[PDB]
RNA sequence: ACAGCGCUCUGGGGAAUUCAGGAGGGGAAAGCAGAUGUGCCCCGCGGCGAGACUGGCGCACCGCCGGACGAGCUGCUGGGG
C-alpha cells in the first residue's frame, strides 16, 4: 500500500492496521535513512509483496478447508481437540483406520517419539505428552494438572477416534448427533479441568503477632 | 582518478631504478594479480601502479587493498616503462616491492617511500 | 538535593507579609497556619529535582488567586494600607526560576506572557518576550504575539522588527506572513481612518518576495487572498487584489485556486444594489469556470464550501437562494 | 586448519564484549555478531544454535591491530558494550565492524574515514550495523566533524601518518572525555623509517604525554606484524572512567 | 488506558549482561 | 622488548640517548669538562644528552654554592625530560625511565646507582674517570 | 543592551524581504 | 574573558551566554577539572540563552557541508543578528567563542562588534566548549524534541553520502537479493507443482503420463475443470498452449475416456485449482523477474554479463557478497568462488577478474570491453580445436 | 591413617531476618557568586548612531593614525521626586 518513501504522506494505511502503530511509519519514513532506489525496483519490491500476500489467502483458505474436510471426517475429534490438532494426529498416524488401532497411551505421545524412545532406552522419564500439547484444552491447565488433563484428553480421543471410524449412522443424521461422543467427552473433560484447577491449596496455622 | 601521481623531476626515474634494484634482488612481484597477493599477504612495503593502462580500473582496484593494509602506492605513467624497467620482455601494469630483514635495497626503499608519504 | 535550604529563602521572605496580615485583622491565625503550610508544600514541589511545568503552574495559580482573595477581603474590611507588589514580586520570582527550569514550554512562556501583560507590566512583557523568542525562533505563534501586541500599542516600527525577524525564521508554513500582511494592511487601514502609504505598496511587496519561498503553493497564494480579501473598505485594495489575482494566472494558470479567485475577485468591499451587480457577474464567472477545464471535483469542493459560507448570511433573495441550493446539490 | 564444520565452544574472554572460541586444535579470536547471518569481508563466523539469531564472527589479529594487541595481552582495551569509540583511520571498514560489534546496540562507533572508495565500503558495511556511523573526513582537520562528533569514551588510532600524535591530540582535544581511553597503533617504519624501533616508540609516547595524555600500557605486537606497537593511554587523568 | 497491575513478586546470574547473554553451561557428558 | 638479543641492546645506535645524573654533572663540572664535547670523544658519536626534572630539581636543591653546575645543567640545547611522578628522587625516576623504555645510556658516578642499574640487561653507564668519560657496557665503542 | 529586539536599519538587514521593505519605508 | 559562545550540533546551533566565566591561569589544575567533570558545577558558567533546530535535514545537511568547508549559513548570520547586541567595534566589543578559526574570521567579518576567538588557538574557550559537548544532552533536555544519537546518525550518513555520491554508483543489492528470491521460488515453483502433479494424478493419472512441463500442467488442471467436462478446442487456450487440432488435445479427451481415476469433489479440485492458480502466479513472477534482473544486470556489471551469463554472472556476485569483493579478489580466489578444461577455467577467471574490476570501477559503465573479451574467448575456444 | 603445611578458634557450615559500615555501576538540569515590585517623567553617567567637520604622516603610493560636534534611539540595583 504504502509506496516509496516519498509516497508517505499521501498513503493510506489505516485499512490493514488501525493508528497509534501507523503514525510511527510516517514519522520514520520523514526521518529514517535508506537509500532512494528507483521505481523499476519497487515494481520486483512490490510483485514479491503481491506474492507473498496471496500465498497467505492460499494458506488461509486452506486451513479453512482442512477444518471443513476435518468435521466432515471426523467430527467427534474435531469436537475435542479441533481440526489442526485433529490433522497433525491423521496425519503421524497414516490414516483414520490406522489412528484408530492405537491406545490412549499411544496418543498422548504421538509425536515425542524421539524423546520417548531416547527415555526408554537410557531409563530416563518419558515425555508426558506429544501433539496434543498443542491442542486447546490440555493449554488452560498449569502444573502437573497439565499432564493430567493430557492423560484423560488421550483417552477421550482414543475413545472418539474408534467411534468416528467404525460407527454407521442412517445417513440421514445430524452432525449435532454425529458428534455426540465428542460433545460428551469434551463437556466432561471440562468439568474434570476445573476440579483439577479448584482443588484448593494447604491450610496452614494462621499465627498471630507473638508467635501464638 | 590517479590522485597520488607522481611528477617528472627525477621521481620517476628513482621509483624505476629502486624497481630494477629490486628485480635484481629477486624481491620484486610482477603483475596485477602478483601485487594483489602480496599486499594481501602483507609483505609489501611499496606499491608501483601504471597509470598508461587500458582502461584504468585494474590500477583502480590495487589502490582499494593499499589503503585497506596502509602501504604506499604511487603511479608511474607508463607501463611499457615499467615492463622495461623490471626485465620482463612484457609490458608490466603493477609492480609490489617486498621487505626482507636485511638488505641495503631497504634504505632505498625507506627513501623512497618517506617521498610517497609526502606526495600523498 | 540541598532542597530545604533552598526554600528556606523563600519562605523567610514571604514571612513579613504574613505578619502584617496577622498583625492586620485580614488573615487570622489558622488560616496563616494554612497559608504557611502551603506555601512551604509548594516550595519544596516546585525546588524538587524532578519537576513539571504543570507544577510551576499550581504554584503561580495559587499565589495568584491567594492575591486576588486578599484583594477581596481587603476591599471587604476597608483596608487600603495592604498592597499587592509583594505578592507580584513573588510571582515574577516562580516565573523566573521557572523559565530557568524549562525554557523549553511554550505553554509556560505564554502564561509567563499573559501574567506580565494582565498585572500592567509592558516593559517587562517586552523583555521576556525576546527571551522566548530567543529560545523558540520557529514559533509563529509567539511571532504573530509580539508583532500584533507592538502594533496594538502603536510602535509600528517595532511591530515591523518582530515582523521581519519572524518572516526570516519562519519560512516553512505560511501562517506568520500570513499574520504579517494582516497586520500591515491593518496599519493601513488605520492610516486611513485617521483621516508609502498613498501607493500602499507593501503587501505588494511582502506577495512578490513570497513569491521565491520554501511553502509558495497555489493553496498558500489563495490563503494570501483570503486574508486580503478581508476589509475591503481602502483605496489600493483593488490594486493589491488585481496584483495577486494576475500573479496566480501567470503563474499557476489552471488551478482551481486560480480559478476560485477568478470566481471570487469582484466581491471586494460589497454588502444594496451593488451586491447583486457583482454577485451575477461571479455567477457568470462561476458558470464558466465550471463548464472550463479543470479539476472540476476540487473546485466545486472550493464553491460549496465557499457557499456555506454564503449560507451563513441572513438578507437575501429565496430566488437567488434556492438557485444557489439547486446549482450546488448537482456538484 | 580451523576447518569449516567443526565443533568449537565459545567462551568469553577477560574483556567485555570479546569472546574465545577453542577447540580441537585451534583456539581463535570472535565477537558477537551485530546483524546475524551475513559477513562482511568473508571471514569465518560460528554459529550457534541455542536451546538462530546468535552467531560470533573470527576477528583475524594479521589483519586487524586490534585483535593483534589483544592476543598480544592489554590489560585493558576500554571498549566496554554500551561505550562511544571514536575510529580514525577507518579504512573501508574491517576492524570497525569488530569494534562495533564490541560495542553493541547501545554504544556508537564514529568511524572516520579520509579516501573515498574506502568511504564506500565504510558507508555499505555502516548502512548493516546501525550503530556506527562513517564520517569521510580528514581526521587532520576536526573542525569538520564537530557537528557530528559528540564526546566520546574512547578512541582507536590507526593511521600512519607521521603527524600521527599531533592529530590524535587535537582529535583528543576536541572529542575526548575527562580521562578518556584510546589505544594508538605506531608503527615505526612509517614514524621514522631510519632510527631503531624502540626509540621510535619512546619518541611518540613521550609526545603523546606532551599532547597530555599519561600513558598506561605498551605492548610490541610481535607474532603478528614487524615494529608495530600499541600503546594504551588515558587522558587528563591517572585512572580510566574516573 | 490504565488497568490493575498482575501482582508478580513469588543467586549467581543465568546470563552475562555484559557478555551479550552466554548461556550458562548445562553440564552434560558430552560437554 | 623488541630489539634485545640476551643483553644486547641493538635499539641503542647513533645519536644516542644519554641520561645524566647529577653526581655525573657535579663532577664533569668539576674536572673542568665540557659535557656534550666529552661525550662526544668518548663514544665517537652524536649524543643527544637529556637531564630529567629530578635531576634539575636535586641540582636545584643543593645550594648556591653549585650555581655554576645549575647554570652548565641550565644549557638550553639539551632535551629536557618532564617527570609525571611525586617525589623527584633521581636514582628511582632515572631507574624506572630505563626499565620502561631501555634506550638510554646512563651516566652516574655513585657506586650505588651503577649497582642498580646493572642488574637489568643492557643499558651501557658512562662515567667520568679524571681525564675523559669512560663507557662500561657498550659493545660498539 | 540586548534586552529588546531593535527596530532594523540598512546595515542590520538580511534578506530580500527586509532590503525591499527599508527601500518603500526609505522613499515613504 | 567572553561573552556568549556559539555551539553547533546536529540537531541545530545554539548559543550560550556565560556568567562566572573560567579561570585561565588555573586550567590545569584539578580542581577546576573536576568542576569541568561535574554538571553541577559547570550548569553554573554556562545558561543557555538562544536555540536555532533546523528545519528539515536538508538544511542540516546544507549546513554541515557550509560549516566543515568554513563558510558560514545565511540562517547562523540570521540568528547572531537575533541575539548578539547590535555594535561596531569603536567602543565595546562583544567576545563570542567560536570551534574553529575560519567561522570566526567570518563572523566578525560579518559583524565588526563581535570579537570571536576561536577554540583552535584558545584555551580558556577550548575547555569551555569542551565542558558543553561532555553535557551537551542535558543542557538542551528541556527542549531536545527525541534524542540526538539518531539525529547524529543519520546526519553523518546524509554527510558522508553527499561527499561521497554513494547512491550513484551503489547498485548491486537489487541483484544479490534477486539470486536469492529466484532460487528460492524457483524451487518452491517446483515443489509445489511436484504437490499439484501428485494430488491430480490421484484423480486423472493419465496426465503425468500426457504431459510434461509442469507449468503446463498447472495450466491445464487450472482451464480442465473435472474429469467428465472435456472438449478439444473450445476457447482461446489451447491453441497457444501447444499444438492444437490434430495432436495433443484429442490424445487427452481419449486418456479420459478410457481413465480410471477418482472420482474428484467440487471442493477438493476448488483447493487443487487454488493450488494451480498460486504455482503458475510464482511462475509468472519468475519470468518477470528474470527479464527485470537482465536489464539490471545490463545497467550494473555488462562485462561480466557478456562473459558468464546473467544468472551464473550474477550467482558469482551473490556468493562474492558484492562487487566491491568480487573486485578485490584475485583470479584464483576466483577460482574458488584433464588439463584443458582447467586451462580454460584459469583463463576464464583471469578475464572474469578484469570484466568485474572493469564493471565496478566505471562510473557508468559500457559494453564493448567485455564484448573484446567475449571475443577473444570465442577466438580461444577455436585456437583449443587446432591440435 | 602417620608425618608435614596453611587458615582459623564465644569450633565449622546453610537458611531466614534486624542493625552497623565499605566499594562500584546506572539514573537526575543535577544550576542559593552576592536573591531588592510595577509604570512614567526629570537629573547624572554610559552605549548604539544618521550626518557633518578638522590635525599630522604618506620617496612601492595604494593609503594610515588621531581629535570633537552630533539629530534620533536606548541602558542603569546610581540617587532623588
Ligand atoms: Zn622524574
Amino acid at each position: 500500500a504504502l509506496g516509496l518513501r516519498t509516497n508517505a504522506p499521501n498513503a493510506d494505511l489505516s485499512e490493514i492496521l488501525p493508528p497509534e502503530i501507523e503514525a510511527a511509519v510516517k514519522a520514520a519514513a520523514d526521518i529514517s535513512m535508506g537509500t532512494e532506489i528507483s521505481t523499476e525496483d519497487y515494481e520486483n519490491i512490490k510483485l514479491l509483496a503481491v506474492q507473498v500476500v496471496e500465498r497467505s489467502e492460499y494458506r488461509r483458505q486452506l486451513a479453512e478447508y482442512l477444518q471443513n474436510r476435518m468435521k466432515a471426517i471426523s467430527p467427534n475429534m474435531t469436537e475435542l481437540i479441533g481440526a489442526l490438532v485433529g490433522a497433525r494426529l491423521i496425519a503421524h498416524s497414516g490414516s483414520l483406520v490406522n489412528l484408530a488401532k492405537n491406545p490412549g497411551s499411544t496418543i498422548q505421545i504421538l509425536g515425542a517419539e524421539k524423546a520417548l524412545f531416547r527415555a526408554l532406552k537410557t531409563k530416563h522419564a518419558t515425555p508426558k505428552y506429544g501433539i496434543i500439547y498443542h491442542a486447546s484444552l490440555v493449554g488452560q491447565a498449569s502444573g502437573p494438572n497439565k499432564g493430567k488433563i493430557a492423560r484423560q484428553l488421550a483417552a477421550k480421543i482414543a475413545l472418539s477416534v474408534r467411534t468416528d471410524a467404525f460407527e454407521d449412522f442412517p445417513e440421514n443424521a445430524d452432525d449435532e448427533t454425529r458428534a455426540a461422543v465428542g460433545i460428551q467427552a469434551r463437556a466432561k473433560l471440562e468439568n474434570n479441568l476445573r476440579l483439577l484447577e479448584g482443588k484448593p491449596l494447604n491450610k496452614g496455622v494462621a499465627l498471630g503477632p507473638n508467635g501464638i | 582518478a590517479a590522485w597520488p601521481k607522481a611528477e617528472d623531476p627525477a621521481l620517476v626515474q628513482e621509483l624505476l631504478d629502486c624497481v630494477q634494484q629490486a628485480s635484481h634482488y629477486r624481491q620484486l612481484k610482477k603483475g596485477a594479480n602478483e601485487t594483489t597477493k602480496s599486499v594481501n599477504r602483507g609483505t609489501s612495503e611499496l606499491v608501483i601502479l601504471a597509470a598508461d593502462t587500458q582502461p584504468l580500473s585494474i590500477v583502480l582496484h590495487i589502490p582499494l587493498i593499499c589503503e585497506e593494509k596502509n602501504v604506499p602506492y604511487v603511479y608511474v605513467p607508463s607501463k611499457v616503462a615499467l615492463g622495461r624497467a623490471c626485465g620482463v620482455s612484457r609490458a608490466v601494469i603493477a609492480v609490489s616491492l617486498t621487505s626482507n630483514e636485511a638488505s641495503d635495497l631497504n634504505s632505498k626503499i625507506r627513501a623512497l617511500r618517506d617521498k610517497v608519504e609526502r606526495l600523498a | 538535593a540541598w532542597v530545604a535550604d533552598k526554600a528556606r529563602f523563600y519562605l523567610e521572605r514571604a514571612a513579613p507579609e504574613l505578619r502584617e496580615w496577622e498583625e492586620k485583622e485580614i488573615f487570622t491565625k489558622d488560616e496563616i497556619r494554612n497559608l504557611v503550610a502551603k506555601r512551604s508544600d509548594f516550595e519544596h514541589l516546585v525546588l524538587a529535582p524532578g519537576t513539571k511545568p504543570t507544577d510551576f503552574l499550581n504554584y503561580v495559580n495559587w499565589e495568584r488567586s491567594l492575591d486576588r482573595l486578599r484583594a477581596k477581603r481587603c476591599a471587604r474590611l476597608n483596608i487600603r494600607s495592604v498592597t499587592s507588589h509583594a505578592s507580584q514580586a513573588r510571582t515574577f520570582g516562580i516565573f523566573e526560576r521557572a523559565v530557568l527550569k524549562h525554557p523549553g514550554s511554550i505553554e509556560l512562556w505564554l502564561a509567563y506572557l499573559e501574567f506580565a501583560a494582565q498585572v500592567k507590566a509592558t516593559k517587562r512583557w517586552r523583555r521576556i518576550m525576546t527571551r522566548a523568542l530567543r529560545l523558540h525562533p520557529m514559533n509563529a505563534s509567539l511571532w504573530t504575539l509580539a508583532g500584533r501586541r507592538a502594533a496594538q500599542n502603536g510602535d509600528m516600527q517595532r511591530a515591523r522588527a518582530h515582523f521581519l525577524r519572524g518572516c526570516r525564521f519562519c519560512t516553512r508554513e505560511p501562517t506568520l506572513w500570513l499574520e504579517y500582511a494582516r497586520c500591515e494592511m491593518d496599519w493601513l487601514a488605520r492610516m486611513e481612518a485617521k483621516k508609502p502609504a498613498l501607493s500602499g505598496a507593501i503587501p505588494i511587496a511582502v506577495f512578490d518576495v513570497a513569491r521565491k519561498q520554501p511553502f509558495w503553493g497555489p493553496a498558500a497564494a489563495e490563503k494570501f487572498f483570503d486574508v486580503f480579501a478581508k476589509f475591503g473598505h481602502l483605496s489600493c485594495h483593488e490594486r493589491i487584489i488585481s496584483h495577486v489575482v494576475t500573479t496566480m494566472q501567470e503563474l499557476f494558470p489552471n488551478h482551481p485556486c486560480t480559478w476560485s479567485v477568478h470566481i471570487r475577485q469582484p466581491l471586494v468591499g460589497v454588502d444594496t444594489p451593488a451586491f447583486p451587480k457583482a454577485l451575477r457577474e461571479s455567477l457568470a464567472r462561476l458558470k464558466a469556470a465550471l463548464q472550463s477545464t479543470t479539476d472540476r471535483k476540487a473546485l466545486a469542493t472550493k464553491m460549496v464550501a465557499w457557499m456555506d459560507g454564503i449560507l451563513a448570511i441572513e438578507k437575501l433573495d429565496a430566488a437567488i437562494r434556492t438557485v444557489l441550493e439547486h446549482t450546488k446539490r448537482s456538484l | 586448519g580451523a576447518k569449516a564444520g567443526k565443533k568449537v565452544i565459545v567462551e568469553p574472554h577477560r574483556h567485555k564484549g570479546v569472546f574465545v572460541a577453542r577447540g580441537g586444535k585451534e583456539d581463535l579470536l570472535c565477537t558477537a555478531n551485530l546483524v546475524p547471518g551475513e559477513s562482511v569481508y568473508g571471514e569465518k563466523r560460528i554459529s550457534v544454535e541455542t536451546p538462530t539469531k546468535t552467531e560470533y564472527r573470527i576477528w583475524n589479529p594479521f589483519r586487524s591491530k586490534l585483535a593483534a594487541g589483544i592476543l598480544g595481552g592489554l590489560e585493558t582495551i576500554y571498549m566496554k558494550p554500551g561505550s562511544k569509540v571514536l575510529y580514525l583511520g577507518a579504512a573501508s571498514g574491517t576492524s570497525v565492524s569488530h569494534v562495533a560489534d564490541i560495542v553493541g546496540p547501545t554504544g556508537a562507533v564514529y568511524a572516520v574515514e579520509f579516501s573515498h572508495r574506502s568511504g564506500r565500503d565504510l558507508i555499505n558495511m555502516a548502512t548493516r550495523r546501525t550503530n556506527v556511523i562513517p564520517i569521510v573526513e580528514d581526521a587532520r582537520k576536526p573542525m569538520a566533524y564537530r557537528m557530528l562528533v559528540p564526546m566520546v569514551d574512547v578512541i582507536f588510532a590507526d593511521v600512519a601518518q607521521p603527524d600521527q600524535a599531533r592529530i590524535v591530540g587535537i582529535n583528543a582535544r576536541l572529542f575526548l572525555k575527562q580521562g578518556g581511553g584510546l589505544l594508538i597503533s605506531i608503527k615505526a617504519s612509517c614514524i621514522d623509517s631510519t632510527a631503531p624501533p624502540e626509540q621510535v616508540f619512546a619518541s611518540e609516547v613521550q609526545k603523546l604525554r606532551e599532547d597530555k595524555f599519561f600513558p598506561k600500557e605498551q605492548l610490541t605486537l610481535e607474532p603478528y606484524e614487524r615494529d608495530h606497537a600499541m600503546v594504551s593511554c588515558v587522558y587528563l587523568q591517572k585512572e580510566f572512567e574516573g | 488506558e490504565l488497568s490493575v497491575r498482575v501482582p508478580q513478586l513469588p543467586g549467581p546470574p543465568d546470563t552475562l549482561s555484559d557478555w551479550y547473554n552466554i548461556p550458562r553451561t548445562n553440564l552434560t557428558p558430552e560437554l | 622488548p623488541s630489539s634485545m638479543f640476551f643483553e644486547h641492546n641493538e635499539a641503542l645506535v647513533p645519536p644516542y640517548n644519554v641520561l645524566v645524573d647529577t653526581n655525573f654533572l657535579s663532577r664533569t663540572v668539576g674536572a673542568k669538562l665540557p659535557l656534550l664535547e666529552s661525550a662526544m670523544d668518548c663514544l665517537y658519536a652524536s649524543v643527544n644528552i637529556i637531564i630529567t626534572s629530578c635531576v634539575m630539581a636535586e641540582l636545584e636543591k643543593l645550594g648556591p654554592r653549585y650555581r655554576v653546575a645549575l647554570m652548565i645543567a641550565r644549557d638550553e640545547r639539551w632535551q629536557r625530560l618532564t617527570c609525571d611522578h611525586k617525589g623527584t628522587y633521581a636514582d628511582d625516576c632515572i631507574v624506572d625511565r630505563v626499565q620502561k623504555h631501555r634506550i638510554y645510556i646512563v651516566a652516574t658516578n655513585d657506586r650505588d646507582l651503577k649497582r642498580r642499574i646493572r642488574k637489568i640487561p643492557g643499558v651501557p653507564i658512562m662515567s667520568v674517570q679524571k681525564g675523559k668519560y669512560a663507557i662500561e657496557r657498550l659493545p660498539g665503542a | 543592551d540586548a534586552s529588546e529586539l531593535q527596530p532594523i536599519t540598512q546595515k542590520t538587514s538580511g534578506t530580500e524581504l527586509e532590503q525591499t521593505i527599508l527601500a518603500i519605508m526609505e522613499e515613504s | 574573558v567572553v561573552n556568549f559562545l556559539l555551539f553547533e550540533s546536529a540537531v541545530g546551533f545554539s548559543l550560550f551566554e556565560v556568567v562566572h566565566q573560567a579561570d585561565t591561569v588555573g586550567l590545569e589544575l584539578p580542581e577546576v577539572k573536576d568542576a569541568m567533570k561535574t554538571l553541577d558545577k559547570f550548569g553554573k558558567m554556562v545558561k543557555l540563552r538562544s536555540f536555532n533546530p533546523w528545519t528539515s535535514a536538508a538544511q542540516g545537511l546544507e549546513a554541515i557541508n557550509l560549516i566543515s568547508e568554513g563558510i558560514m549559513p545565511e540562517y547562523l548570520k540570521s540568528a547572531l543578528e537575533m541575539n548578539l547586541p547590535q555594535t561596531s567595534g569603536k567602543k565595546s566589543k562583544v567576545v563570542l567563542g567560536v570551534a574553529d578559526k575560519k567561522l570566526a574570521g567570518e563572523i566578525t567579518a560579518a559583524f565588526p562588534g563581535v570579537q570571536c576567538e576561536a577554540a583552535d588557538t584558545s584555551e580558556v574557550v577550548a575547555a569551555l566548549l569542551r565542558g558543553i559537548r561532555t553535557h551537551a544532552n542535558k543542557l538542551h533536555k528541556s527542549l531536545q524534541e527525541g534524542d540526538i544519537g539518531r539525529a547524529q546518525l543519520g546526519l553523518g550518513h546524509a554527510y558522508s553520502r553527499a561527499k561521497v555520491k554513494f547512491s550513484v554508483h551503489k547498485n548491486d543489492n537489487h541483484i544479490i537479493q534477486g539470486i536469492a528470491t529466484l532460487d528460492a521460488l524457483d524451487k518452491s515453483i517446483n515443489q509445489g507443482a511436484m504437490r499439484v502433479r501428485e494430488w491430480y494424478g490421484w484423480h486423472f493419472p493419465e496426465l503425468i503420463r500426457i504431459v510434461s512441463d509442469n507449468i503446463t500442467y498447472a495450466k491445464v488442471v487450472l482451464a480442465i475443470g473435472n474429469k467428465s467436462s472435456l472438449t478439444d478446442e473450445s476457447v482461446d487456450d489451447l491453441a497457444n498452449v501447444l499444438n492444437q487440432d490434430q495432436d495433443k488435445a484429442l490424445a487427452i479427451i481419449q486418456a479420459a475416456k478410457v481413465s480410471m481415476g477418482q472420482d474428484i469433489s467440487e471442493v477438493d479440485l476448488q483447493m487443487v485449482r487454488d493450488l494451480a492458480s498460486n504455482v503458475t502466479s510464482m511462475a509468472d513472477y519468475r519470468r518477470i523477474l528474470a527479464e527485470s534482473l537482465d536489464k539490471k544486470m545490463s545497467e550494473v556489471a555488462p562485462n561480466l554479463q557478456v562473459i558468464l551469463g546473467t544468472p551464473v554472472a550474477a550467482r558469482l556476485i551473490a556468493h562474492a557478497g558484492s562487487l566491491t569483493n568480487l573486485a578485490k579478489y584475485p583470479a584464483s580466489t576466483l577460482q574458488i568462488l584433464p588439463k584443458v578444461k582447467g586451462r580454460i577455467s584459469r583463463y576464464l577467471a583471469n578475464k572474469c577478474s578484469i570484466a568485474s574490476r572493469i564493471d565496478n570501477f566505471s562510473e557508468k559503465p559500457t559494453r564493448h570491453f567485455g564484448e573484446v573479451l567475449r571475443q577473444q574467448l570465442e577466438q580461444r575456444l577455436e585456437w583449443y580445436a587446432k591440435g
